[PDB]
RNA sequence: AAUUUCUACUAAGUGUAGAUGGAAA
């Protein structure tokens, strides 16, 4: 956690390095490419953390309006109103389905100063986010497979 | 007269020299030119050598902190063992090129003074 | 309002602390009664293992469900595949058949026995139960959501993105086509079917099932798709032994035996791909190194293929065997043509012949386009050198024995080597003190990589020709062994460059999953964690979740026993909370709110798109404003006042309204004695927040880091440093133990090794352990925050101190240039020219209270240098000097911030990527580029303690004069204050005019050095200055299109350095060789005398004093005295330049020595830039070129001085 | 030779001067 650490990190540091003349279009859009690679590579480090509710951070429209200026094809995300993720709005919400198995079993009703039922829908919007930034995240990687078989060069 | 004396001290010195040429650019090997060879050899009344070099001191050894001039060390820079071997494998490449063309003239030497008197020295 | 005065508050940040945590009062056995460690050391050991559980439950999965596919489609992809294709769109076809194969691949999982099931909660619950391991299991039965970085990567392998750790994209586009690949290849083994070997034994002790043509016909795919299968199908490749002594042969000896005919000449049956290192103790390691490299290790047996394949090497075509272009192409070519320059020499002349005029003399830029030209092609044939070489050189045979030099290399170092892999070996010492055993084991595994480098140029990245697949089916065959000893290098050397202690750390959880994420009051019932300052020693409270409310109900104390509390109230993110808040059910049933208001959300033209409008935005904007005055806790807690209605032309406007504002941090109080009898009973845990600052003998300046956690909670604290969440905690381990750290005793009188210290000795009254800190445990904390989270003077940075440089009038330079006599060399130039301040940085000024005990480092580099000599160069010594110089580049960082402050400059630095330096500073390459990051990182918040915190250039009000860093070439040609330049002609230059020599003075011949001597203009010999003048233009020279003045009078005095290390005389040498060969000399021009002798040694001898007339740089390499720059052409004051006449000043108007010129050189090219950033309109300041061109250079820096 | 951490220290005596952005493969 170390060695493996630098070597992973140099790695594709040379092929960032490396891939600076293969393009051969246009422009210089390397610069944009690395710059969305980069974001992905904080995006998908700590996804967890953007479930707190004031982590240290801070989309797509923005990632569009970016790409355009440099002249790439966009993304095709699969989402853009992005305000249903939940976060930390655990006393703003009620429409879950799953209030058919709490009460399967015991627990208590919607009243969550029941420390029991807390962590049980803790975990379903826990994972629900994690379920909503995974599908944002394959659509980044879906963009730099396409732009990679379509010009050759190497992003992943 | 007794030539012979010369030719095969002479002989015998350069199957020293080529038999360990290697040890010569070792700084401090058992080791130890061409003014003193053709001091012994006009003392018997041959012909001289008519060496490629008499000057001798560029030969590099191991002034390894005392140069800079080469271009081709630079061109070794110029892209990220590794160097160090460039510029060491430089300088032993120079000294070995450098001491064969001292040796050739020997041989020059003595096979003009072999198709001269049907002698037999190579 | 100078040239700082704009560069603060640019651009948000995000540091993170890291203090330590000391438990108060029966804190500790409190924890260690109510066990609170081995319930997270278990949730730090366990996860491998439950990993491992359900990896072994996933690959269950897999071979179960693909017993159970039949491909309906596969017959129709292999025939169309291998149809002789003629596409004309019909591959388009096959690839929609590909992945629709894989999407009927993936509904078969879909559908495969529930699934949905597979990455859920219930995983850890109730499949995996059905030995010990149930508690295993059941260890995190409250404690789930630590899976989601397994539960998305192991749902990443049942996709069909074509991605690769997938099945799909591996059982379709490899395995498929290595199947049909040889199922075609069956056609080239029918002519040696012998059925008493392929037949009479495979087929009865493999499978029992219909013969090895039902492998290569393909209709047993579903049948191999599982990794049984595919241990079917290399068992029918390799061979199995069915554990008895037959090792029954297979279809790869079957076809390696046709060769017994001395012509293979068919490849062999490709092995399948199945469906899915040390770092401990010295017994472990050296048993995994002997496991990998003995004499029967597969690696060892890859060199012997390897050797045995290019022993016989010269059957194959020289037409494919590709050479790859680059760093080891100049190498590979050096050793076989005896010359590094000679390959690229031949494609020079093979390129300027087509592309180069009936003339010869070339530009720069033609030559940079040459070179680019040079880099564009991918590899070389070994055909190509073949015909780059003349006479009596055949590469099959001089790349063959060199290959087998090293091969016996390798062996002789194994003939070092052999009491290593013995079955009776010993170790006498551990390894941290051992040498001859890590030194055999380094020379061992550096020269294998040595050989691993040399026969790494024999890929040629191929994608290419029909080149030599007979060949490098076994060539990469072999590599793929080869390439494991990095495995071994990268465990072997991060286990001897690791420090005695350990720095192991798992999270501490404390019974919770949803543990410290916020610091907010009413949520800190449910964080469960605050902090408590009293004075100054300051406090981190933890609550049990037993009794999760023991801070609610205190009394404001009046008795004067306080701890002041925390509330630290935070609106979290509110562009995309309050839409959360305002349209959720009850805020829609306690609001109404208006119907237009909701369809006006619900539609959303509050964002922009053109469907944005003012005034249908602005009752969104009243609404929220009147909701927000109505909520009762945002009524209350902070102190919102915005602006007016019209006063928004953007709702991202009122988003950075509110999130500027909803922030706020009190302390109302609390009690002392009823706290701590809380602690006391067990219900609270209390941590103090400490370093070596927060002590009562600190008699200094801080720590910058206790600097900003002592600002948190200041009155000046608007400006603005907010405290973030995302906090967490930590605990280690001893590493160490008490007893055999090695204790400086008390009472002694204790050494010291900086050597400039008038206390030469010192003594104190205590102890001072070696390495304290890792004796006991430690609780890290680390406490994030986010510096400047509102920005406001928000600009392009880049174009902002362009447009500032150039409405400038007199804009300071700092220059930083590595030397060999110094690392770095600063030099401080005016928006003239004029040196300000020039000084080496080898030694290091700490001016504490009024002592200014300056340190040296250059001292410490050769010091330890020798060390390195003395001790046969081991990675201990290596990274102990990288660590070394790691550390001084961190010190620099001071002196460089401090003088951008004093001087308010920009700095200039040397770019790299056009290199073309020889760099002697005696210090690495990538040190540098750390160097690079440790600058830029300081520089994207520049501030130092001493200042005063509200004042600007303080903790709060910090320099941005930088842009964050992206990635290693995206760091070039500017970056704020920081500027890129190349570093061509910026150490051999005469800087008081700018002559350089561009003269290849390497004596070649007299055929050229006849023409050479004539090309000169006037050789004389002056009487009454005693000087040999030679004259010369430049424009009948060869690689000389850069110059401007090409009037140069040349002239000979001041001393020189002959090998002879000697001291010869410039003039007396030109004298005495020209008295050995009789000139009257003094009726110059005399070329027209040296143009008629015909010996070689007397040319020789003069091309070496030529040389020795333009050497400029003169270094005695064995003493720091004599490093002298001298210019051998003179100003319009008949005076030229020399070093030792400039040193001894106080303040030069030129650089004193070599590395201060390289300096001085690069603050010329920037002040260049800036002379370019005055002559341009604003409108292209983006646009105009910083990237100087050597003659363009050369140009400015004769013409500066005139 | 002490350190939240690293480097160089012993720097007026349990520390000094600079730097340091953490978890994650
Ligand atoms: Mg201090
Ligand atoms: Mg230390």
């Amino acid at each position: 956690s170390k060695a493996m650490y630098e070597a992973k990190e140099r790695y594709a540091k040379k092929k960032m390095q490396e891939n600076t003349k293969i393009d051969t279009l246009t422009d210089e859009q390397h610069d944009a490419l690395a710059q969305l690679c980069a974001f992905r590579h904080k995006f998908h480090s700590n996804k967890d953390s953007l479930f707190l509710s004031e982590s240290a951070f801070s989309m797509q429209s923005d990632e569009n309006s970016k790409l355009r200026e440099v002249g790439l094809p966009t993304i095709e995300w699969s989402f853009y109103d992005n305000s249903h993720i939940p976060d930390d709005s655990f006393r703003e919400w009620f429409n879950f389905a799953n209030y058919s198995e709490l009460s399967e079993t015991i627990g208590l009703e919607l009243d969550l100063d029941d420390d029991e039922t807390y962590e049980l829908v803790y975990d379903e919007l826990y994972t629900e986010a994690m379920g909503e930034y995974e599908e944002l995240n394959q659509d980044i990687e879906k963009y730099l497979r396409r732009i990679d078989e379509e010009h050759g060069t190497q992003y992943c | 007269d007794e030539q012979h004396d010369a030719l095969a001290q002479l002989c015998a010195f350069r199957h020293k020299f080529h038999s360990n040429k290697d040890s010569l650019f070792l700084s401090e090997s058992a080791f130890s030119m061409q003014s003193d060879e053709n001091s012994k050899l006009r003392e018997v009344g041959l012909p001289t050598i008519e060496w490629s070099f008499y000057d001798n001191s560029h030969i590099p050894d191991d002034s390894f902190r005392e140069w800079f001039n080469f271009a081709n060390y630079s061109e070794l820079s110029e892209t990220i063992d590794e160097t160090y071997e460039l510029v060491y494998d430089e300088l032993y490449t120079e000294a070995m090129g450098e001491y064969e063309e001292l040796n050739q003239d020997i041989e020059k030497y003595l096979r003009r003074i072999d198709e001269e008197h049907g002698t037999q020295y190579c | 309002m100078s040239k700082l005065e704009k560069f603060t508050n640019c651009y948000s940040l995000s540091k993170t602390l890291r203090f330590k945590a000391i438990p108060v009062g029966k804190t500790q056995e409190n924890i260690d009664n109510k066990r609170l460690l081995v319930e997270d050391e278990k949730r730090a050991e366990d996860y491998k293992g439950v990993k491992k559980l359900l990896d072994r439950y996933y690959l269950s999965f897999i071979n179960d469900v693909l017993h159970s596919i039949k491909l309906k489609n596969l017959n129709n992809y292999i025939s169309l595949f291998r149809k002789k294709t003629r596409t004309e769109k019909e591959n388009k076809e096959l690839e929609n058949l590909e992945i629709n194969l894989r999407k009927e691949i993936a509904k078969a999982f879909k559908g495969n026995e529930g699934y949905k099931s597979l990455f859920k909660k219930d995983i850890i619950e109730t499949i995996l139960p059905e030995k010990d391991e149930i508690a295993l299991v059941n260890s995190f039965n409250g404690f789930t959501t630590a899976f989601t970085g397994f539960f998305d990567n192991r749902e990443n392998m049942f996709s069909e993105e074509a991605k690769s750790t997938s099945i799909a994209f591996r059982c379709i586009n490899e395995n498929l086509t290595r199947y049909i690949s040889n199922m075609d290849i069956f056609e080239k083994v029918d002519a040696i079917f012998d059925k008493h070997e392929v037949q009479e034994i495979k087929e009865k002790i493999l499978n029992s099932d219909y013969d090895v043509e039902d492998f290569f016909e393909g209709e047993f795919f579903n049948f191999v798709l599982t990794q049984e299968g595919i241990d079917v199908y290399n068992a029918i490749i390799g061979g199995f032994v069915t554990e008895s002594g037959e090792k029954i042969k297979g279809l790869n000896e079957y076809i390696n035996l046709y060769n017994q005919k001395t012509k293979q000449k068919l490849p062999k049956f490709k092995p399948l791909y199945k469906q899915v290192e040390g770092y401990t103790s010295d017994e472990e390691v050296l048993e995994v190194f002997r496991n990998t490299l003995n004499k029967n290790s597969e690696i060892f047996s890859s060199i012997k293929k390897l050797e045995k394949l290019f022993k016989n090497f010269d059957e194959y075509s020289s037409a494919g065997i590709f050479v790859k272009n680059g760093p080891a192409i100049s190498t590979i070519s050096k050793d076989i043509f005896g010359e590094w320059n000679v390959i690229r020499d031949k494609w020079n002349a093979e390129y300027d012949d087509i592309h180069l005029k009936k003339k010869a003399v070339v530009t720069e830029k033609y030559e940079d386009d040459r070179r680019k030209s040079f880099k564009k092609i991918g590899s070389f044939s070994l055909e190509q050198l073949q015909e780059y070489a003349d006479a009596d050189l055949s590469v099959v045979e001089k790349l063959k024995e060199i290959i087998i030099q090293k091969v016996d290399e390798i062996y002789k170092v194994y003939g070092s080597s052999e009491k290593l892999f013995d079955a009776d070996f010993v170790l006498e010492k551990s390894l941290k003190k051992n040498d001859a055993v890590v030194a055999i084991m380094k020379d061992l595994l550096d020269s294998v990589k040595s050989f691993e480098n040399y026969i790494k140029a024999f890929f040629g990245e191929g994608k290419e020709t029909n080149r030599d697949e007979s060949f490098y089916g076994d060539f990469v065959l072999a590599y793929d062994i080869l390439l494991k000893v990095d495995h071994i290098y990268d465990a072997i050397r991060n286990y001897v460059t690791q420090k005695p202690y350990s720095k192991d750390k798992f999270k501490l959880y404390f019974q919770n999953p949803q543990f410290m994420g916020g610091w907010d009051k009413d949520k800190e019932t449910d964080y469960r964690a605050t902090i408590l300052r009293y004075g100054s020693k300051y406090y981190l409270a933890i609550m049990d979740k037993k009794y999760a409310k023991c801070l609610q109900k205190i009394d404001k104390d009046d008795v004067n026993g306080n701890y002041e509390k925390i509330n630290y109230k935070l609106l979290p993110g509110p562009n995309k909370m309050l839409p959360k808040v305002f349209f959720s059910k009850k805020w829609m049933a306690y609001y109404n709110p208006s119907e237009d208001i909701q369809k006006i959300y619900k539609n959303g033209t509050f964002k922009k798109g053109d469907m944005f409008n003012l005034n249908d935005c602005h009752k969104l904007i009243d609404f929220f404003k009147d909701s927000i005055s109505r909520y009762p806790k945002w009524s209350n807690a902070y102190d919102f006042n915005f602006s007016e209605t019209e006063k928004y032309k953007d709702i991202a406007g009122f988003y950075r309204e509110v999130e500027e504002q909803g922030y706020k941090v009190s302390f109302e109080s609390a009690s002392k004695k009823e706290v701590d009898k809380l602690v006391e009973e067990g219900k609270l845990y209390m941590f103090q927040i400490y370093n070596k600052d927060f002590s009562d003998k600190s008699h200094g300046t801080p720590n910058l880091h206790t600097m900003y956690f002592k600002l948190l909670f200041d009155e000046n604290n608007h400006g603005q440093i907010r405290l973030s969440g995302g906090a967490e905690l930590f605990m280690r381990r001893a590493s160490l133990k008490k007893e055999e750290l090695v204790v400086h005793p008390a009472n002694s009188p204790i050494a010291n090794k900086n050597p400039d210290n008038p206390k030469k000795t010192t003594t104190l009254s205590y102890d001072v352990y070696k390495d304290k800190r890792f004796s006991e445990d430690q609780y890290e904390l680390h406490i994030p925050i986010a510096i400047n989270k509102c920005p406001k003077n928000i600009f392009k940075i880049n174009t902002e101190v362009r447009v500032l440089l150039k409405h400038d009038d007199n804009p300071y330079v700092i220059g930083i240039d590595r030397g060999e006599r110094n690392l770095l060399y600063i030099v401080v130039v005016d928006g003239k020219g004029n040196i300000v301040e020039q000084y080496s940085l080898n030694e290091i000024i700490n001016n504490f209270n009024g002592i200014r005990i300056k340190t040296d480092y250059h001292s410490l580099l050769d010091k330890k240098e020798k060390e390195r000599f003395e001790a046969r160069q081991n990675w201990t010594s290596i990274e102990n000097i990288k660590e070394l110089k790691a550390g001084y580049i961190s010190q620099v960082v001071h002196k460089i911030c401090e003088l951008v402050e004093k001087y308010d400059a920009v700095i200039a630095l040397e770019d790299l990527n056009s290199g073309f330096k020889n760099s002697r500073v005696k210090v690495e390459k990538q040190v540098y580029q750390k160097f690079e990051k440790m600058l830029i990182d300081k520089l994207n918040y520049m501030v130092d303690k001493k200042s005063n915190p509200c004042a600007t250039g303080g903790a709060l009000k910090g320099y941005q004069i930088t842009n964050k860093f992206e990635s290693f070439k995206s760091m070039s040609t500017q970056n704020g204050f920081i500027f890129y330049i190349p570093a061509w002609l910026t150490s051999k230059i005469d800087p008081s005019t700018g002559f350089v020599n561009l003269l290849k003075t390497k004596y070649t011949s007299i055929a050229d050095s006849k023409k050479f001597i004539s090309s000169f203009d006037r050789i004389m010999y002056v009487p009454e200055e005693d000087l040999f003048e030679f004259a010369l233009d430049y424009k009948n020279f060869s690689r000389t299109d850069a110059d401007y003045i090409k009037k140069w009078k040349l002239y000979s005095y001041g001393n020189r350095i002959r090998i002879f290390w000697e001291e010869v005389c410039l003039t007396s040498a030109y004298k005495e060789l020209f008295n050995k060969y009789g000139i009257n000399y003094q009726q110059g021009d005399i070329r027209a005398l040296l143009c008629e002798q015909s010996d070689k040694a007397f040319y020789s001898s003069f091309m070496a004093l030529m040389s020795l007339m333009l050497q400029m740089r003169n270094s005695i390499t064995g003493r720091t005295d004599v490093d002298f720059l001298i210019s051998p052409v003179k100003n319009s004051d008949g005076i030229f330049y020399d070093s030792r006449n400039y040193e001894a000043q106080e303040n030069a108007i030129l650089p004193k020595n070599a590395d201060a010129n390289g300096a001085y050189n690069i603050a010329r090219k920037v002040l260049w830039a800036i002379g370019q950033f005055k002559k341009a309109e604003d409108e292209k300041l983006d646009k105009v070129k910083i990237a100087i061109s050597n003659k363009e250079w050369l140009e400015y820096a004769q013409t500066s001085v005139k």
